[PDB]
RNA sequence: CUCCUGCU
RNA sequence: AGCAGUAGCAAGGAG
């Protein structure tokens, strides 16, 4: 007999039984070895998209420059994606759009755009992921890239008073104009760098693989960008997230009821809608920033004289990136016994030592490389402008050509919903024809082998497969139920929110909650290695609670981190397990279990299991160990400045002048006000004061 | 004379040769990106390292002068409490956890800890006194809203409670004076009166008096009536396929 | 403050990055200020519209969808790092304290005599045989020991590479030669394969209860209300009174124990090669017993990255005879001959070695998280079915409805089995944990492709008039991801059959 | 010969 | 050997 598990798509929906096609359950897909060919498979993809060879030379930086607006050597296979816009065309899509809605449009969200500007702080930059630090060339978190960047500013040239983001801003700028600027290299010794290395390295955008993506067989090359680069596209991100949350063709559940039926109300005699679900291919190397330069020079063509001036650097700045060529390859002999490593350095003499894909990437890319990185000018990347591109797809969907044959649809990142109406099928041929010719000139290519159509509500968008009246829910990550590992306190009501979260949004029936949580609980219990009491197992943690069970009068009023069974249902899963659990609890063992005086504890839920492991040993043993120098110090500082102020975790510190300066202000302050109402004593007060003094005077000198 | 303390501490870090850069060199805004500087790249398996560290015999870090004033070197067959391995902060076992939970000393704080937790203890208490009934089994569905989820009986927004704990806590550096002021100012009047002696601590007073005034507003998927005594129920009373209502008061 | 710093060199930076038919920026803004479109436009439309040649195909008359090409080459051999139907267990009664891994194993060396497990220097077939016959003589007098440290030999330092990684050079001395050295790099892809016939006999076995009990250590039930709490607690004790009993249960407290243990050897013991059971706990009879399936040997992780791949050595117990074909890894040996009461019949041990990783252990230790998708399965085919009829219909529900699968071998145009609907929750969990193991990208990718080809059939039910633009690059890409991976090659042969049936009704294929 | 590792 | 999948691991570093 043979077996065939699909057979229960002959009566059901796709609805239904699309969850079983996801092979969400398995290991996600990892990268290996460097990064490079798929840098330059990306970088190179994107000059053979340019559809042109008009070179400029450019005087900042020594390497030729191609541009990639209005100049296009338009080849007969028209069919193959290109990556020139024609900038009449979009602008005219633009006055094209605001003409749909409103008159004073792009003003007004531009103005509460900038009214969001200015009443911003730039601990805003420290809430991001990943960055790349320069000044020793690394991948670091946020705040110490952010930390090392101002390092760079106090050292080199006066101070930094500016605790704004236009001041920050503006800080760069006039770190553009120093002839030297002196960093800390690695043992803290002190260099300096020249003005173009400085050009050069603002400038630099690190390249790396994407790791533990779900979907694709060839792996991808995400980069992550610098510091300096950030604020500004966090800027116009503020701005085109206000156009797109304005807009009504952007994106997810309920505009697609109202553009469908309102599309079906808007039919004559004999015309019919056709849905097309698509997928535009090739969408970061077929978005030039130069279009933004041009159309964010459209929106702020009437906004003010300041944001006119700064909502147009970030895309200056993407459109003559660099780019970090990830570590270089490796070369072995005949007997396949040593094997030597050549960096992205010196890959420009050991050219004749590439196989023929390499060479054949790389001599293409050659009139382009600077020492280290790659002249790119042309490519957005991922990790980027992306709720822009977006107003991109509002703009081609509201194209009004003049029958009465047209389109309208929902945009998303790179995935659409098109609805076409019309009377006969070559009128169909040639309507949808007219939407690849818009899209094709204006810079987005379709992909015409993963896009497909029909009659009623049958498509697909961002994996939700819309039938005929039913509607499919997302498929969501499974390991996001356990992700936790912090405490015998803290993961089992994380996991119980997960659960929440996850039942409120998606569909997720009663019974995937029920056993999902019982799943989670025995995955909890086995790490923490706790079995309830009547359990057999005898390892070195039950052996004290099966003998101390006697103890105990009413059972059921243990934790569960301690050997209680689980009392949390699907009706409770907001509340944690000791808040219904501190009613039947031994007064001896409630009184035992919650008392703060724990070697523990002392140095969102109860925090009474709660304990912090030993570190790894790596955080001594490396050449790094002048970093654990100073971040310790930095926690002394803190707890300095946390001992004097004594709340001031609640609301975020601000200020200008100095940390040292405010401390001494609020040690006199307090020593005056509870000087006169208070103390009263001489030795106290004038040995106090004596050592604000020598501490100031430690401290000035 | 905790003037002296902070002056012989303060007197004590200016001592340095290197901190004095550190200090009067920055902003007080720096204290933000002065708090994290968490060097590790993201921890993306944690539950891994739990794992690997609780299969150890000594995972964690314990103080020593208290399990010294209470413990017991070794329990009554191999059951490895201590070790004398490195400040004098001694490595330990979760049998240590376990065994001061079931075999350690008391301190009664019952009334303390059942007034941390008034807004859980009021859930619970919504939940115990509720009656249900049958299921329906009929399709159901409505849009998203912006809904404030929590019986709570002042609605404050956001904004009025990180200016309230500042004007009754700590006054000495609070917020400049609004027009927010003066009928909150009557509540600064009752506050006093119940958060100026206690033994608890002020980030935890802090943390509990942001949840008996904010009403949590997120952006849920709602229907039926809205209000907020069934909006922390709404992932039990309705799902897509069924439905179960029957409360009566 | 309302100026930006007009800096020197980012305002000569501005203007060089500008479109081509400009000079600075401010030509460019005060062009952008003034401008006004025309109607010359749908001139350059239309004019791209003419040199486009792009025609859509519809599927009434070209009802092109041809069956997908499986590779016909070589059969792609059995590749999962342990034996599922093959497999053959030792059985004793649980002691409490005799309860770690090395206790367990020096139980079962009392236990099934290994005395008795003498090998004969030359196997059936296979590859390297006196190294695994001394490296089973080597770790069945360790064994004898009681203690799991394999001493230095040149049998382990063979089989577990140890002094087996290249040397690698920075390019800080290199010390070149003339003409000699010649150094160059070099990659393939991978090797293609052909259809596996073995996969529908494990999956049919796979879903076959097995008397002992109970395999996978699930949890215990909260006390239930007057709620709906009934309903999923019931839900819960049918679908978890099915699934306890197959053999797909088996495997997977097999892949969990057994992961277990080389999980935590190879976060206490680097550098150091142990010897691991290969076991599974469940209840025959009442009493709780333990098995053991077979005998691993871990190679000294140093497990730098999430990669990392040291070497597992595996020996198995089986029964049955082996097949160059499908056991093409393996390197049978004899051991002799078992009684089995319904006579004496024989024992053939397996040899294999292979590698695991770090990042394949945290999604195969814990791989109990298959019971979430199935039983959304099952649930949203009841829970519509009620929604549909409005009516609390469930216990009836799952007992009068069938589904239809498993079509026969000689003939397939409509004949088909139905099943009731918890056989249907079997199945159900033998796919998702047959996901589980066989990972790699090529499954991705075909399920996604996959996808859209169950769209094309969900329009053809109903009578819809799809229409796709470039037919030859999609079965490009599909025929592209189809090598090697054996649930890549049987689900879209399955894909084909599916085609098939459909087609006994349905208009948009082949034969 | 020894020490150090376990995301650097 | 093997794991692999477009390039890596199968130890690495220092005194």
């Amino acid at each position: 007999m043979e077996i065939n598990p699909y057979l229960l798509m002959l009566n059901n929906d796709i609805t239904s039984m699309i969850s079983l096609t996801y092979p969400y359950t398995g290991a996600p897909p990892m990268s290996h070895g460097t990064s490079t060919k798929y840098s330059m498979e990306t970088v190179s993809r994107t000059y053979s998209y340019s559809r042109t060879k008009k070179e400029v030379p450019s005087g900042i930086f020594p390497i030729e420059r191609r541009k990639f607006c209005n100049t296009i050597e338009d080849k007969e296979n028209l069919e193959k994606p290109n990556g020139n816009v024609d900038i009449n065309f979009m602008l005219s899509l633009a006055e094209m759009l605001e003409e749909k809605m409103g008159k004073g449009f792009f003003k007004f969200c531009a103005n509460e755009a900038e009214a969001e500007i200015l009443k911003m702080h730039f601990s805003k930059l420290t809430e991001g992921r990943q960055t790349y630090d320069w000044t020793s060339e690394r991948n670091m978190p946020a705040a110490t890239a952010l930390q090392l960047t101002v390092d760079a500013i106090q050292e080199t040239q006066g101070t930094f008073k500016g605790t704004t983001m236009v001041e920050y801003c503006n800080k760069i700028l006039e770190m553009m104009d120093w002839p030297e600027v002196k960093f800390k290299k690695v043992t803290l010794m002190i260099t300096k760098i020249g003005r173009e290395e400085f050009i050069k390295r603002i400038c630099t955008i690190n390249t790396m693989a994407k790791d533990g993506e779900r979907g694709k067989y060839k792996r991808r090359a995400i980069a992550t960008p610098g510091m300096g680069i950030r604020p500004f596209s966090k800027i116009v991100e503020t701005l085109a997230q206000k156009i797109c949350e304005r807009l009504a063709e952007s994106g997810k559940k309920a505009k697609l009821k109202t553009t469908v039926s309102s599309t079906n109300s808007k039919l004559q005699e004999g015309q019919f809608m056709v849905n097309i679900t698509g997928d535009n291919s090739k969408w970061n190397e077929c978005q030039q920033p130069e279009a933004y330069l041009a159309m964010l020079a459209y929106i702020t063509k009437d906004s003010s004289n300041l944001m006119k001036d700064l909502c147009s650097v970030a895309p200056t700045l993407f459109c003559n990136k660099y780019v970090k060529m990830g570590q270089g390859f490796r070369a072995k002999n005949k007997r396949k016994t040593k094997e030597i490593v050549i960096p992205a350095k010196k890959m420009k003499e050991r050219k004749e030592l590439m196989n023929a894909e390499w060479r054949d990437l790389f001599e293409t890319i050659e009139p382009y490389m600077d020492g280290e990185c790659c002249f790119l000018g042309g490519g957005m990347l991922m990790g980027m402008f992306n709720m822009l591109s977006t107003v991109f797809g509002v703009m081609t969907l509201n194209y009004r050509e003049e029958r009465n044959c047209y389109w309208t649809g929902l945009q998303s990142s790179d995935d659409f919903v098109l609805f076409c109406i019309s009377r006969t099928w070559p009128e169909m041929e040639m309507t949808i024809l007219k939407f690849i010719a818009v899209c094709k000139l204006m810079g987005i290519n379709m992909s015409l082998e993963k896009s497909y159509g029909c009659l009623p509500e049958l498509f697909e968008f961002t994996s939700m497969f819309f039938s005929g009246d039913f509607v499919s829910n997302i498929a969501l990550e499974l390991p996001a139920f356990t992700t936790a590992g912090m405490n015998e306190g803290t993961d089992f009501t994380a996991a119980m929110s997960v659960i929440r979260t996850n039942m409120i949004n998606n569909g997720l029936s009663p019974g995937t909650a029920l056993m999902a949580l019982r799943i989670c609980l025995q995955e909890f219990r086995a790490t923490y290695r706790v079995h309830p009491y009547d359990s057999g197992v005898k390892n070195h943690r039950m052996k004290i609670i099966r003998k101390f069970i006697e103890t105990i009068e009413n059972k059921d009023g243990l934790l569960i981190s301690d050997g209680g069974k689980l009392m949390n249902n699907i009706s409770s899963l907001h509340i944690p397990e000791e808040i219904l659990k501190e009613d039947l609890m031994d007064p001896s063992y409630r009184n035992r279990v919650f008392n703060p005086r724990n070697p523990f504890t002392q140095f969102a839920v109860v925090s009474t299991h709660s304990f912090r492991t030993r570190s790894n040993r790596t955080l001594l043993n490396t050449d790094m160990r002048a970093m654990a120098l100073e971040e310790k110090r930095y926690q002394v500082v803190c707890n300095m400045y946390r001992s004097v102020f004594e709340s001031a975790d609640v609301n975020t510190p601000i200020g200008s002048m100095s940390m040292g300066e405010a401390i001494e202000a609020k040690i006199l302050d307090r020593a005056r006000t509870q000087f006169e109402n208070g103390i009263i004593g001489g030795e106290e007060y004038s040995e106090i004061k004596r050592l604000i003094e020598d501490a100031k005077r430690q401290r000035l000198s | 004379s905790l003037l002296l303390t902070l002056a012989k501490e303060y007197a004590n870090l200016t001592k340095d040769k290197k901190s004095c850069k550190l200090l009067s060199q920055g902003t007080v805004s720096s204290y933000t990106t002065f708090k994290k500087w968490t060097t590790s790249r993201k921890e993306k398996n944690p539950s891994l390292r739990m794992r690997w560290a609780m299969g150890s015999k000594f995972p964690i870090m314990a103080n020593r002068e208290i399990l010294e004033e209470a413990g017991i070197p070794e329990q009554w067959e191999g059951i490895d409490l201590w070790s004398k391995k490195d400040l004098g902060m001694v490595l330990a076992s979760p049998a240590a956890i376990t065994y001061w939970n079931f075999c350690g000393p008391g301190v009664d704080n019952s009334s303390v800890i059942k007034d941390v937790y008034k807004a859980k203890f009021m859930k619970k208490e919504r939940w115990r006194e509720t009656l249900w009934g049958p299921m329906n089994f009929e399709l159901v569905g409505k849009q998203r809203r912006v809904v404030e989820t929590q019986p709570v009986e002042i609605k404050l927004n956001q904004k009025e409670i990180k200016e309230l704990t500042m004007w009754v806590l700590f006054e000495d550096e609070a917020n400049l004076a609004s027009k927010f002021i003066q009928e909150n100012f009557s509540l600064v009047l009752s506050l006093r009166e119940l958060y100026k002696g206690k033994a608890v601590n002020k980030d935890v007073a802090a943390f509990m008096i942001a949840h008996q005034f904010s009403p949590e507003k997120r952006f849920l998927p709602t229907f039926g009536p809205i209000r907020p005594e069934r909006m922390e129920l709404l992932h039990c009373l309705g799902g897509d396929f069924w439905k179960i209502e029957a409360v009566t008061a | 403050e309302l100026e930006m710093y007009k800096s020197k060199l980012f305002i000569a930076m501005r203007d060089e990055s500008v479109p081509l038919p400009y000079i600075n920026y401010e030509h460019l803004r005060t062009r952008c200020e003034t401008f006004k479109r025309n109607q010359a436009e749908c001139e350059a439309k239309v004019a791209d519209v003419a040199s486009r040649l792009k025609i859509k195909l519809e599927h009434l008359e070209e009802n092109k969808l041809r069956p997908l090409e499986i590779p016909k080459e070589k059969e792609a051999p059995y590749t999962h790092k342990f034996l599922m139907k093959d497999a053959w267990f030792f059985a004793k009664p649980h002691d409490s304290e005799r309860a770690q891994p090395q206790q367990i194993l020096y139980d079962f060396f009392e236990a099934a005599n290994m005395g008795f497990m003498t090998t004969s220097p030359k196997p059936i077939f296979g590859k390297q045989g006196l190294m695994y016959h001394s490296l089973w003589g080597q770790t069945k007098r360790a064994i004898k020991d009681k203690r799991n440290e394999l001493e230095p030999s040149e049998q382990r330092d063979f089989l577990c590479g140890i002094g087996r990684a290249s040397k690698k050079i920075q390019e800080d001395k290199w010390q070149e030669s003339r003409e000699e050295e010649f150094k160059q790099e070099e990659t393939k892809g991978a090797a293609k394969r052909g259809f596996p016939t073995w996969f529908n006999e494990e999956w049919l076995w796979a879903m076959r209860d097995s008397k002992i009990g109970d395999w996978i250590p699930m949890a215990e039930m909260p006390p239930c209300k007057n709620e709906m709490e009934d309903y999923a607690k019931k839900m819960c004790e049918e679908l978890e009174s099915k699934i306890q009993g197959t053999n797909c249960a088996r495997e997977m407290s097999k892949l969990i124990h057994t992961i277990g243990s080389l999980h935590t050897e190879c976060r206490n013991f680097p550098g150091k090669v142990k010897i691991v059971p290969i076991y599974c706990r469940g209840t025959l009879r009442g009493e709780s017993t333990d098995c053991l399936f077979g005998i691993a040997i871990k190679g000294k992780s140093h497990l730098n990255k999430d990669d990392g791949m040291y070497t597992v050595v595996t020996f198995e117990f089986s029964t049955e005879e082996p097949n160059p074909s499908k056991h093409e890894k393996y390197t049978v040996f004899e051991a002799g001959t078992v009684p089995v009461e319904a006579k004496e019949k024989k024992l053939f041990l397996y040899c294999r070695t292979t590698g695991m990783s770090k990042l394949k252990n945290d999604w195969f230790s814990k791989c109990r998280r298959c019971l979430i998708p199935t039983m959304e399965t099952v649930e949203q085919i009841v829970l519509k079915e009620c929604a549909l009829k409005e009516e609390n219909r469930v216990s009836e529900m799952l007992e009068n409805k069938r589904a239809w699968i498993a079509h026969e071998n000689g003939e397939n145009l409509t004949r088909l089995v139905s099943t009731k609907l918890k056989d249907l929750c079997r199945m159900l969990i033998v796919t998702q944990f047959y996901y589980c193991i066989y990972n790699d990208n090529q499954l991705e990718g075909f399920c996604n492709e996959q996808k859209k080809f169950l769209m094309f059939l969900q329009a053809d039910k109903d009578s819809k008039s799809a229409f796709t633009f470039n037919q030859k690059g999609l079965y490009e890409k599909i025929e592209e991801c189809i090598v090697s991976n054996p649930l890549c090659i049987f689900l879209a042969d399955r894909l084909n059959k599916l085609f098939l049936v459909a087609k006994s009704n349905g208009a948009k294929y082949f034969e």
